[PDB]
RNA sequence: AUCAACUAGCCCCGAAAAUGGAUGGCGCUGAAGCGCGCGACCCACACCCGGCCAUCUGGGCGAGUGCCAUGCCCCGAUGAG
RNA sequence: AAACUUUAAAUAGGUAGGAUGGCGCGGCUGCUUCGGUGAGCCGUGCCAUGGAAUCGGGUGCUCCAAGUGGGCCAUUUUUGGUAAGCAGAACUGGCGAUGCGGGAUGAACCGGAAGCCGGGUUACGGUGCCCAACUGCGCGCUAACCUAGAACCCACAAAGG
C-alpha cells in the first residue's frame, strides 16, 4: 500500500534485449546548429562553384 | 530540476586537484581544435562559463563545430534503449585533446610506409598487429637455483 | 598426408632431442607453450551472468557439452578467464584432434 | 622370437657414461633440500 | 601401484624485463595430485613468498620425483604448517612407510582425521627421513625392535572375492588369533 | 621416568514448554556418526545416436514422359510458456 | 570521521583500432588573415593486402496495435530499525509465466529448462531397509548413565567450564 515504488531492476534487461540502438553513422554529416558565420560562407561558395 | 539542479553531487567532481589551483596555464588556450578531432571533456572548477553538465566530465567525443571561446563536442549518452549523440558547446578551458588516436595516426603512416616498401620488393606483406601469443622454446643456461620453503608460523 | 605424418613424428622426436641436449649441457629446455586449446562447456544455460552469456556466444559454446578449438592469444585467454567456472579446457594432442 | 641381434650396439661407453652423469647431476639438484640456516627461531623445531 | 600424491619439483622465474635481463631462478618441492595442481601451488608459494604472479611469471621446468628404494621402510618426518579453526599452528609428524609418497597420503589423512583440517589448509614445510634411533614420536619408536611379535586383534572375516559370498551360512565363523 | 602451562579435534557440562513425536522413518556403535580418500555403481524431459511430428531456413522439378506448383522430393537447425 | 582528506585501489565508465582514409593538381567564398594566410567546400587523378582476437545476417526503416504499470526470493554492496519471514535502494539471476531430477515435505537452494518414442552416458544427490546403487576397499577420532550424530539455504545455540 506504499504507493511510492522505484527500482531499475529489469530495466537493463529491457534495454539490452533489443540492443542499445546506435544511430547509423552518416556520410555527409548534418550541419544544423553549426556556426551561422561558417555556414553562410559554406553555402555561398557552393553557390559560386563552376 | 526535479530534485537535482545542474551542479549537484559535484563536491569532488568539479574541484581542482590539490596544489593545481589558481591559474590557467596558457597551453590549454593555445592548443587549437579542428572539426573532427577527438577531445576529452573534463570540467574545470574555476571557469564557470560554458561549463558542461556533470555527466560529461570524463568522456570523449569528436569536435563538430568550433567557434570563438567555444568547442562543439558530439558525444554519446545512453538513455533507454538507444544512444543519443548529444551536442554540447563547452568553453575551451574544459576540453583537452585526446591521445586515443595518437597510436592510430602514427601507425597509419607506419603501415602505409611498409605497404610501399612491400610494393618495392615482392609485393606481399601483412600489416596487422597480433596479440601476444605463445612464446617459443629456449635453453636456460643453468644458474644457481634458490630453494624456497613455506615459512614456519611465528605467532608473533 | 605422408609428409604430415613425417613432420609430426619429427617434431615429437625433436622435442625429446632438445630436452636431453639441454640437460647434458647443464641447464634445461622449456617447452614452447601450446598454441591451441580445446574448450568444452560444463554448465547448463540457466542462471548465467549476461556478460558470461555473451562471452560464451562468441566462444561458440551455446549448449552444454560443446567443445571448440581456440587459438591461444592474450585476448582469448583473458576471455576464458571470465567464463572459467563454465568451461573445461586444455591442450589437445594429435589423437584428440584427429 | 629367436634372439636375433635385437637392439645391439647403439652408443658407446663414454657417451653412455656422460649421459648417466648428467642425469644423476640433475637428480641431485632435483632432490636437493633447503639449508634452513635462515629461521633463527624454528631452528630447534626444524632440527637445524 | 597408484599413489594419490607425487612430489614434483617446479622451477620458475619472473618474465624477462629490460633491467635484470636474466631474472633469478626459484626451485620448489611440492606435493600435489598431478602436474597442473603442482604448478598452481607453485605460483601460490611464489606469490605469497617471492612476490611473483603467474601473469608476471614464467614456468621453466617441472619434474616428477620418485623414490630410491620402494622396497624398504623408511622412518619419515614431516614438519608442517596448518590452519585450525581459530589460527595457525606447526606440527611434526613421524611415520613409517615404504615411500615419502605414501607418508604424505598418511599425513593428509591424519590431519583430516585428528583435526578436521582439509588439504587446502595444510602446508608441508620440510620433509625428511629421520632414520631410526633418532625418532621422537612414541608410535614410530615402538616399531624399532627386531624380535617383534604381535597377534592380530582385528581381522575381517571376508570371502576372497565377491563371488564366494552368500547371505546365509550354516556355521558361526571360527575366529581365533 | 616425570612435572606444569598453552593449544585444538570429537564428546560432555552449560542446554527449560505446554496434544504423543520426529537426523524423513526403523535402526545404526571396527557404524549405517564425524574427516579425508580410492574402485565401481544408481540416478533428469540434461548430453550423444536413431525413428517420427511440426516450424523455420536453403535447394530441385517444362521447347514438360506433365503437377491438389496451394504439390512432391532433398539438406540443416530447432521445440519451455 | 557518511555530511574530513594529501595519497588512493579492484570491479564498473568513455573513445580509437582505416575503404565514411590520405596526397597531388585547379577552382569558389559574401568567412579568415598583414598576406595563398587559413578554414572549408568543389572538380579531377592517383594510391591505400582490408589495418588487433573472436563471433554473426541485421531494428536497417516504418506502420498498427495488445497486455503491463500491486511484485516477490536469493549471493554480494547498503539506509531505518534492537531485530523481523520488516520497510527502502544498487548489479545480476530466478519465481511470477516452468515443467523435470535432488534437498523427506517447500515458487524462486543445488542440477537443469522440455515435441512424441527406442538405445547409451551423466549433472545435483546418493549405495543399511523403506529406495535404484557397496552392509565395498582403506586410515583415524567419538562411547554420549541429556533423545550422541548424521545435507548449501535449513529449521539455531552463546559467554564460559
Ligand atoms: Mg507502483
Ligand atoms: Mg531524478
Ligand atoms: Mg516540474
Ligand atoms: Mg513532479
Ligand atoms: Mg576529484
Ligand atoms: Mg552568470
Ligand atoms: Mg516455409
Ligand atoms: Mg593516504
Ligand atoms: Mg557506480
Ligand atoms: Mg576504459
Ligand atoms: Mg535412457
Ligand atoms: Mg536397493
Amino acid at each position: 500500500a506504499k504507493s511510492k515504488n522505484h527500482t531499475a531492476h529489469n530495466q537493463s534487461y529491457k534495454a539490452h534485449r533489443n540492443g542499445i540502438k546506435k544511430p547509423k553513422r552518416q556520410r555527409q554529416a548534418s550541419t544544423k546548429g553549426m556556426d551561422p558565420k561558417f555556414l553562410r560562407n559554406l553555402r555561398y561558395s557552393r553557390k559560386h562553384n563552376v | 530540476p526535479a530534485g537535482h539542479g545542474l551542479r549537484s553531487r559535484t563536491r569532488d567532481l568539479f574541484a581542482r586537484p590539490f596544489r593545481k589551483k589558481g591559474y590557467i596555464p596558457l597551453t590549454t588556450y593555445l592548443r587549437t581544435y579542428k572539426v573532427g578531432e577527438h577531445v576529452d571533456v573534463k570540467v574545470n572548477g574555476a571557469v564557470h562559463k560554458g561549463m558542461p553538465h556533470k555527466f560529461y566530465h570524463g568522456r570523449t567525443g569528436r569536435v563538430w563545430n568550433v567557434t570563438k571561446r567555444a568547442i562543439g563536442v558530439e558525444i554519446n549518452k545512453q538513455v533507454g534503449n538507444r544512444i543519443i549523440k548529444k551536442r554540447i558547446h563547452v568553453r575551451v578551458e574544459h576540453v583537452q585533446p585526446s591521445r586515443c588516436n595518437e597510436e592510430f595516426l602514427q601507425r597509419k603512416l607506419n603501415n602505409d610506409k611498409l605497404k610501399a616498401e612491400a610494393k618495392v620488393r615482392g609485393e606481399v606483406i601483412s600489416t596487422k598487429r597480433q596479440p601476444a601469443g605463445p612464446k617459443p622454446g629456449f635453453m636456460v643456461e643453468g644458474t644457481t637455483i634458490e630453494t624456497v620453503t613455506p615459512i614456519p608460523y611465528d605467532v608473533v | 598426408a605422408e609428409q604430415y605424418a613425417g613432420e609430426y613424428e619429427a617434431q615429437d622426436k625433436e622435442l625429446v632431442q632438445l630436452k636431453r641436449e639441454a640437460r647434458m649441457k647443464g641447464g634445461f629446455y622449456v617447452s614452447p607453450e601450446a598454441k591451441l586449446l580445446f574448450v568444452v562447456r560444463i554448465r547448463g544455460i540457466n542462471a548465467m551472468h549476461p556478460k558470461t552469456k555473451k562471452i560464451l556466444q562468441l566462444l561458440r559454446l551455446r549448449q552444454i557439452f560443446n567443445g571448440v578449438f581456440l587459438k591461444v592469444n592474450k585476448a582469448t585467454i583473458n576471455m576464458l578467464r571470465r567464463v572459467e567456472p563454465y568451461v573445461a579446457y586444455g591442450y589437445p594432442n594429435l589423437k584428440s584432434v584427429r | 622370437k629367436e634372439k636375433i641381434n635385437s637392439k645391439r650396439t647403439k652408443l658407446s661407453a663414454e657417451e653412455a657414461s656422460k649421459i648417466k652423469a648428467a642425469g644423476k647431476a640433475w637428480y641431485q639438484t632435483m632432490i636437493s633440500d633447503s639449508d634452513y640456516t635462515e629461521f633463527d627461531v624454528f631452528s630447534k623445531w626444524l632440527g637445524v | 601401484v597408484a599413489f594419490r600424491f607425487h612430489q614434483y619439483q617446479v622451477v620458475g622465474r619472473a618474465l624477462p624485463t629490460p633491467g635484470d635481463e636474466q631474472p633469478k631462478i626459484y626451485r620448489m618441492k611440492l606435493w600435489a595430485t598431478n602436474e597442473v595442481r603442482a604448478k598452481s601451488k607453485f605460483w601460490y608459494f611464489l606469490r605469497k613468498l617471492k612476490k611473483v604472479k603467474k601473469s608476471n611469471g614464467q614456468m621453466l621446468a617441472i619434474n616428477e620425483i620418485f623414490e630410491k628404494n620402494p622396497t624398504t621402510i623408511k622412518n619419515y618426518g614431516i614438519w608442517l604448517r596448518y590452519q585450525s579453526r581459530t589460527g595457525y599452528h606447526n606440527m611434526y609428524k613421524e611415520y613409517r612407510d615404504t615411500t615419502l609418497n605414501g607418508a604424505v597420503e598418511q599425513m593428509y589423512t591424519e590431519m583430516a582425521s585428528r583435526h578436521r583440517v582439509r588439504s587446502p589448509c595444510i602446508q608441508i614445510i620440510k620433509t625428511a627421513t629421520v632414520n631410526f634411533k633418532l625418532c621422537k614420536r612414541d608410535n614410530t619408536k615402538q616399531f624399532h625392535n627386531s624380535k617383534i611379535k604381535f597377534p592380530l586383534v582385528y581381522q575381517k572375516v571376508r570371502p576372497p572375492t565377491r563371488k564366494l559370498k552368500t547371505t546365509y551360512k550354516a556355521t558361526r565363523p571360527n575366529l581365533f588369533m
